[PDB]
């Protein structure tokens, strides 16, 4: 019949705030007219400003689809423009990034906000509470357009990850993978995800 | 006479050479002209009736254009869309 | 072919509201226009070929304006023409 | 036929350089939409640009024209839009406006030049030699947008005069009428304009 990601793409467009701001992120984010290479703080910058200017209704649409076949998923990874946005030569090591990020004072701020909203209610139940869905969503948005930028890493799930891996950790290998697993495996935002397209 | 109106159309259908399903709104400037107000048009329609002069007057034209707007062809392509629709229309 | 032209006129010629024996250079921009090179016109022409959209196109008109042009009646007053003469010409 | 003074403004109108400075005089030294008041400095100053960038084989024919009706003599009279560039309530005495002008670079080294150039060539020859008719035509028109400015008083000759009298000259009256009459009474200046429009 179509798509909820090409629903959420109308909506945007025919919204004179969300299609400013859309145009304003793939400007310095899109390349593929040659190969070439981005501007990625202008397009980190540029992302940052579309979830920060635009309302969740719309900002979210686009970013938290639900999706029916590998089409619809591959449409709702190219959001964020991956390419410019997300991938590099090699992958870093997590902890490594981490501690890039704490640099940052945004982002700094930004993975403060994710570990705190998007973690488990209690000792035991895998879920955090409904009513705090939306500051979950709210702080996993708010990375994209840092070095932590994280994006869907693949077709059959809402696992999502930074471009970081868990080689070199020596020692450290459990906490790295703590630290990747929780983008990777994190029960609040897979759920998080699932009801905003109720269903 | 010379008014700014909107159409909701698809991509596809502005023939820009796209293969989309994602969409649009597009707006235009449509009407006649006043015939006169500047000098030049008055002298324009002046030199045609005494015939010392088909080419002269002015149209009623786009003087501020809309935001871009970007899209996602069914190729995974994104594409930008500049000044492809109008905000204000005048006689010029 | 939307090109200059350049006629010697009298300024009783222009038809403005004056009585005077003073003269002037009136340049003027004539032609037809290219139907394309905007993304707004090809837009215009597609909509009307699919017939989803007679008002539309591009005119060949003035893009820069001569120098005012000064002029005494024969009533002995002096008077101003401002914008009266085109420079250049685009289609626009 | 028409005019020569008319004749003169066709040529000025039809050339890309005098058409532009022409007007550029008359905006500011022009009323007549309502009567008002002109702004005299910047009409002053319009008139010295005219005559300054404007070469002397068109700058001359609108000022030195000849005339065969009093209608002609009035379109001549009007070239430097005497209302604003010329009269004023009150005429001063010359002596003063001449103690004005030396006050004043501009008007000081153009009062000098006119003194210099326009007078006769000996000692009882009323009239100054041929070759310095332009240099001297150079020095009435130079006097034009200063506070000595100059124009036509009359229909029957080519006497010309600045804005002031001899009221209250006292002793000095005939110094003041030696004055006025350097301008009214002109045999080189008055040859000069005579010899411009040949005949
Ligand atoms: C746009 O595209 C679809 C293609 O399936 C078409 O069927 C539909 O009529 C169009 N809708 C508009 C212009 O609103
Ligand atoms: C302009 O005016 C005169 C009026 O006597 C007219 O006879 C003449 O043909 C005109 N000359 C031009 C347009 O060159």
């Amino acid at each position: 019949k179509g798509n909820n990601c090409l629903d959420a793409a109308k909506a945007c467009n025919l919204d004179d705030t969300c299609k400013k701001y859309r145009s304003a992120y793939i400007t310095p984010c899109t390349t593929s007219m040659s190969n070439e290479v981005c501007n990625r703080r202008k397009c980190h910058k540029a992302l940052r400003q579309f979830f920060d200017k635009v309302p969740a209704k719309h900002s979210y649409g686009m970013l938290f689809c639900s999706c029916r076949d590998i089409a619809c998923t591959e449409r709702r990874r190219q959001t964020i423009v991956p390419v410019c946005s997300y991938e590099e030569r090699e992958r870093p090591n997590c902890l490594s990034l981490q501690d890039s990020c704490k640099t940052n004072y945004i982002c700094r701020s930004r993975l403060a906000d994710f570990f705190t909203n998007c973690q488990p209610e209690s000792r035991s139940v895998s879920n955090c509470l409904k009513e705090n869905y939306a500051d979950c969503l709210l702080a996993y948005s708010g990375l994209i357009g840092t070095v932590m930028t994280p994006n869907y890493v693949d077709s059959s799930s809402l696992s999502v990850a930074p471009w970081c891996d868990c080689s070199n950790s020596g020692n450290d290998l459990e906490d790295c993978l703590k630290f990747l697993n929780f983008f990777k495996d994190n029960t609040c935002l897979k759920n998080a995800i699932q009801a905003f397209g109720n269903g | 006479g010379c008014v700014l109106t909107a159409i909701h159309l698809n991509v596809t259908d502005l023939g820009l050479g796209y293969e989309t399903k994602e969409e649009l709104i597009f707006r235009y400037c449509s009407g006649s002209c006043d015939a006169a107000e500047t000098t030049y048009d008055k002298i324009l329609k002046n030199l045609s009736r005494n015939r010392r002069l088909k080419v002269g007057q002015a149209c009623c034209r786009p003087i501020a254009f809309d935001d871009d707007l970007s899209f996602l062809d069914d190729n995974l392509v994104y594409h930008i869309l500049r000044k492809h629709s109008a905000k204000r229309c005048g006689c010029i």
